[PDB]
């Protein structure tokens, strides 16, 4: 009658910022999303994914315009369908205890919509559009995108490398306050 | 000053929001803030 072995819980504590008690609580959050899919005994080492539709509709994500990208970035195959490991990793990185450099790294991945290790004018267009639900005009969006590149494109190649992005964001006083999910 | 629009694009959404009314208000706030900033930017131009 146990969800995990001692070794499995020790390993989750080792690779997340969660206590043993928190891993248990988050496991039940995960299992409750799809109780006919997720087994109650993980000592069997199951290979199970909760589908994206149930992840993105969770209270902690459902109102986030970037919810699909967040689940894609942390999911095993980039499609938003999540193993337990993926789910724990997502909330661990997004927790208040995660260091700023780790958060900046994953923020970069979230906003790199085309997954090319750069944030270009097209990635910026997607970000601004979602942030304003399409309520800015295409021309209005273009100005913003151009200004961000002017401000932040440090190596002057037309696009934001991770280094460009980290230089810009680690200065921002509200990055840690807003790039935070509590669960 | 130097990251005015950058911080608007990457530090605007509050990932703690989990209510649709709160979310609606935030989208409106962000959108209006971009419009204000755009107005000032063209004036600077
Ligand atoms: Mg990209
Ligand atoms: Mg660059």
């Amino acid at each position: 009658q146990t969800v995990f072995t001692h070794e499995q819980l020790e390993a989750y504590q080792d690779c997340t910022f969660f206590t043993r008690k928190e891993i248990m609580r988050l496991f039940y959050r995960y299992q409750d999303l799809a109780p006919q899919l997720v087994p109650l005994d993980y000592t069997t080492c199951p290979d199970v994914k909760v589908p994206y539709e149930l992840i993105g509709s969770m209270p902690e994500l459902k109102d986030n315009p970037f919810r699909q990208r967040i689940a894609q970035v942390f999911s095993e195959d980039g499609d938003g369908h999540m193993t337990l490991d993926n789910f724990l990793d997502m909330f661990s990185v997004m927790s208040e205890m995660a260091p700023r450099d780790l958060k900046a790294y994953y923020a970069f991945k979230i906003y790199d919509f085309n997954n090319d290790d750069y944030i270009c004018a097209w990635d910026l267009e997607q970000t601004v559009t979602k942030l304003t639900r399409g309520e800015l005009s295409a021309e209005e969006v273009s100005l913003v995108c151009e200004k961000v590149l002017d401000e932040a494109d440090g190596d002057h190649d037309g696009r934001l490398s991770l280094e460009d992005f980290q230089n810009m964001i680690l200065r921002a006083p509200d990055f840690l306050s807003t790039f935070h999910i509590r669960i | 000053n130097t990251f005015n629009f950058s911080w608007k694009v990457f530090c605007s959404w509050d990932y703690l929001i989990g209510n649709p009314e709160t979310a609606d208000n935030k989208f409106n706030s962000i959108t209006m803030n971009f419009k204000e900033a755009i107005i000032e930017e063209r004036a600077a131009q």
